[PDB]
């Protein structure tokens, strides 16, 4: 949401000559300035860096959440900035092991599908069932029924 | 399939993982406070002649003693088992090593520049 | 070898950690006032254990986790 | 605190806590240095694969058991197998766990002794225990009487037993097991044209051994059908094709523990040593001695020998007795679960071989009262 | 200080800093001197053109490699080359860069010995180590297990590798490559008329040779077809026009691969001494060496080529096995992907051949420890 707001907020002007220079090939006139996201495929790509296309439309329908199909140089300014790194460190691996050590309180070391539902149903989140077993992807990626350090810490690698 | 809603999963069960820890932690402290109130009992000696002294002081002493031996004892036990942590971690940074080095890179970095230098 | 290597290893940690034991010839406050002293010691002493038996137990688990880590490399 | 029951075996270590049904983890007693240079850097390339791990690099290690016929000959892989066996497959540190070793009968001192000191030096567990792996089989079938062949991988005795006072004048120990059959099987493969030679082909070797060898009721007529028909020619696919097909070497390879003379042994076979062990014995316990023959062992999962035994027992034996062969299906682990048994008793609790006790007689502690 | 990586190769020079995902500068290693006389007056006329600048005026130069098969053979032209890619083509001085070449298995001795002595003494690096072309190749695809062969353009070989160990009695080289099939498509060209025989034109035969030349999947239907329809012939243009029709000569020219019986080699083709590479191996790391064959080297880019090499292996290799062909895309560059990878790894950062070293022991260090 708005966190990504405060996350663009550090690039002042600097950046912000650069982006409009860029864009300003995507306001190319005989428009009625809707100012869509067509042009953004190869926007993101004026530097070269480009990150995955389904990356891409998941930024593309997040933005613009009143459905306008404008693009506000705010919304692309975040977004441009989106495909530059933008994390918070990611807490801490001696973070992360405590935080796993959290999570297998069964001392097992391993986590199946109650464990971590338990865990999730402790935050009191509404979970759908077309989750769930999408969580059982994201944390059993060796399909051995349980989560595993490695699982764990590729489920929660630099989140934060 | 949801995306963004997973980052927000993530970042909820990191925000009450961080709770649970913390609220476990001060549970630990105080259980801990509590048993080290219950098992070293306070005395109290006033009005007492020396031979009472010289009995208490020795008693002391032997807890001293006592105390010093279990300390020393787990002192080796938890120097033993920082070794095998250390020797574990450096064996499971080197299997990601192996692992892991070989997929990095510098990719791109002049091949592109190369339009009509030739 | 752990057989009068470790043995006189202890016993000498043991005689180097007993410090003076020079007290009850003393007036009776100031005897009163060490002995307090000395309790507190034994109860940071004391402490001072539960804090290694708690990290102990915290890095034998560790050392579990590492285990199970690199015996899921096959 | 719960007991240890480790069993050294030879050919598979078996260990697990005191008061289960089985082992906790069971895997080949084999220790591999690799062989070839080793190219690849930062691979992790260990300098020694012991236990099962190596049972899986087998094709570039040289595995080398560290026990030959039940006596150790090697110290130091031995030490190794069992650092691994105490800290990977239990992940138990041994400062909080008595220990229950197993020993087989009329082995040297001298190897006893050095075990003892291992365990107490090494290791430093609070007290250890060697008992003989025959009485502990004789356990776990719930007996109290009774001649158990132990036939294991390692050595083959005949340990018999009444009324809980073993014999020590009749116990007939046969250095013919497992490890020689996987031998002479190795050898008459060649007779079609299969050579095996490599330390890591003897594995192979061995599964075939297991997965196809049986005892034949009757030998003669045996060959005389294998040599007519082909309807025991069983295929079996190598770990890389190319099936072979084992004709009258089936039953031929097991047949050498009925007449060790296939191997150029003299003595006499499993049938006769037992009937031998029997007789030595007094007159007036024979017919429990013949009642309650049992089997134990890896070498006597045969599929028929449980019959063979007692058709030659049968002819050897007198008509009248009744002879009879106890063999259980959990024959492998009999011995551990017997150590099992024995560990958990009460009575037991104080028979241990304390650590101020070897403190002060060193480690010749072990012939003495605590056995 | 960040590494060069050089690859002498023969054929194409590859080089460029470590870390990166493709070499710096590629060009043909080729020098050769002016062979007419030359009338004009203050031209700036050289003595040598090396590199690409003679493949620009090839026209009045006499090119001739410095590399035959892996081997050197004129040392003066190789060190001439070296001084251009270290100069011209990257433009670093020698003086501040570890340098990692390549060589093939089983080459002389003597060659690698003058190479490290021309790198210490004449350009004077910090330190230099010698990698074996295979093991590179192995580095470049991720794995740790494989039989790589490596059909350069000066030799093929085919190197067996497992878990990291190298298994050094199982490395069977052999010296067709794609030096011997631009001879053979040169000398079969002449059925059709066209002669080429200048070594200038040797050049306009490999461009031939690479841009329609392809590995057919069945030869025998291949010639059946290709002698009735006319399906099949492609046309190119030489550098001057009159355009040329190759028929059947397409596929016959890599088949030489396959039957090197083509070119008088008595040797079994490439699709054979893979399999007996494989076969010299332990029985129990076939299975992996079947499912991991990797290709690499540039003459490995034939279209068509992975698919009749699984073929022609999957006909020999038992039924059961699974035959896997990695293939990467990149495969020209793969040996010297890997070695850009080697030459980043921490862990290999000590094995360089340190100067002081060399000072110490002479140029026969590379043999010692430091391979
Ligand atoms: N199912 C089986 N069929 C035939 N032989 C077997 C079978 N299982 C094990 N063996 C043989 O028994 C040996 C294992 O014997 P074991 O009882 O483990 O010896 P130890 O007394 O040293 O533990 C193996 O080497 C194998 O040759
Ligand atoms: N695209 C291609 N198709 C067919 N053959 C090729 C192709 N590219 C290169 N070759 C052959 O491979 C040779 C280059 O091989 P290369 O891998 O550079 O050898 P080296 O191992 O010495 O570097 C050339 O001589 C050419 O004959
Ligand atoms: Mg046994
Ligand atoms: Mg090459």
């Amino acid at each position: 949401d708005d966190i990504y707001k405060a996350a663009v907020e550090q690039l002042t002007e600097e950046q912000k000559n650069e982006f409009k220079a860029a864009f300003d090939i995507f306001v190319l006139g005989a428009e009625d300035g809707c100012i869509s996201t067509k042009e953004l495929g190869k926007v993101m790509r004026m530097l070269g860096q480009n990150p995955t296309p389904e990356e891409l439309q998941e930024m593309i329908d997040e933005v613009d959440e009143d459905g306008s199909g404008t693009v506000d140089f705010d919304e692309f300014l975040v977004m441009m900035v989106r495909c530059m790194k933008d994390d918070s460190k990611g807490k801490s691996e001696e973070e992360l092991s405590d935080l796993f050590r959290m999570f297998d309180k069964n001392a097992d070391g391993y986590i199946d599908l109650d464990e971590l539902k338990m865990m999730l149903q402790a935050t009191g989140e509404t979970i759908t069932e077309d989750d769930i077993e999408e969580l059982m992807k994201d944390g059993d990626k060796n399909n051995d029924g349980r989560i595993d350090y490695d699982e764990f810490l590729e489920f929660m690698k630099g989140v934060e | 399939i949801s995306a963004s809603r997973k980052l927000q999963l993530k970042t909820l069960m990191l925000q009450i993982a961080k709770q649970e820890m913390e609220r476990e932690a001060e549970e630990r402290r105080g259980e801990k406070g509590r048993v080290l109130r219950t098992r070293c009992q306070p005395l109290e000696l006033d009005g007492l002649g020396f031979e009472e002294l010289q009995d208490l002081c020795r008693q002391l002493h032997a807890r001293v003693d006592k105390v010093d031996e279990e300390r020393y004892d787990v002192e080796a036990k938890v120097t033993k088992n920082i070794t095998e942590i250390a020797d574990l971690t450096q064996k499971i940074y080197d299997l990601r090593g192996k692992f892991k080095r070989p997929t990095l890179r510098r990719v791109r970095i002049s091949a592109d520049a190369m339009m009509q230098a030739l | 070898g752990k057989r009068q290597t470790e043995r006189e290893k202890k016993k000498k940690i043991l005689a180097e950690r007993r410090k003076a034991l020079a007290i009850d010839h003393l007036n009776e406050d100031q005897l009163r006032e060490k002995a307090k002293e000395l309790w507190q010691s034994i109860h940071n002493l004391e402490a001072e254990k539960f804090d290694l038996q708690e990290k102990f137990k915290q890095q034998k688990y560790e050392i579990n986790v590492l285990r199970n880590r690199i015996n899921d490399n096959q | 605190t719960t007991a240890l029951v480790c069993d050294n075996g030879s050919g598979l270590v078996k260990a697990g806590f005191a008061g289960d049904d089985a082992p906790r983890a069971v895997f080949p007693s084999i220790v591999g240095r690799p062989r070839h240079q080793g190219v690849m850097v930062g691979m992790g390339q260990k300098d020694s694969y012991v236990g099962d791990e190596a049972q899986s690099k087998r094709g570039i290690l040289t595995l080398k058991y560290p026990i030959e016929h039940g006596i150790i000959t090697n110290w130091d892989d031995m030490e190794k197998i069992w650092h691994h066996t105490f800290y990977n497959e239990l992940r138990v540190a041994p400062e909080e766990h008595p220990t229950l070793l197993t020993e087989a009968p009329l082995n040297p001192k001298a190897n006893r002794e050095k075990m003892t000191q291992i365990m107490f030096e090494t290791f430093n567990v609070p007290a250890m225990y060697v008992a003989i792996q025959a009485v502990l089989s004789l356990y776990a079938s719930g007996r109290t009487t009774g001649i158990v062949l132990d036939s294991g991988d390692g050595v083959t005795h005949n340990v018999p037993i009444y009324e809980g006072y073993a014999l020590p004048h009749a116990i007939m120990r046969l250095d013919l097991a497992g490890r020689d059959l996987t031998d002479y099987l190795m050898k008459i493969l060649t007779e079609r044209g299969y050579s095996f030679v490599t330390t890591a082909e003897r594995e192979i070797v061995r599964d075939i051994k297991e997965k196809l060898c049986y005892v034949a009721l009757d030998f003669e007529n045996e060959m005389a059908t294998a040599a007519s028909s082909s309807s025991l020619e069983k295929s079996y696919e190598l770990p890389d094709g190319q099936v072979i097909t084992i004709g009258n070497e089936r039953f031929r390879c097991p047949e050498t523990l009925f007449q060790p003379s296939f191997i150029g042994m003299e003595s006499a076979g499993i049938h006769e040593t037992t009937y031998n062990s029997i007789m030595k014995c007094d007159i007036d316990i024979r017919k429990d001695l013949y009642a309650n023959n049992v089997l134990s062992g890896g070498t006597t999962m045969y599929p028929g020998i449980a019959d063979r035994m007692q058709k030659e027992i049968t002819a050897l034996a007198p008509s009248t007795m009744k002879i009879k062969i106890i063999a259980p299906p959990e024959r492998k682990y009999s011995v551990w679960i017997g150590g099992s048994i024995l560990a958990s008793l009460s009575t037991f609790q104080q028979m241990w071989i304390s650590k101020q006790e070897y403190d002060e007689a060193g480690p010749s502690i072990v012939h003495r009262k605590c056995f």
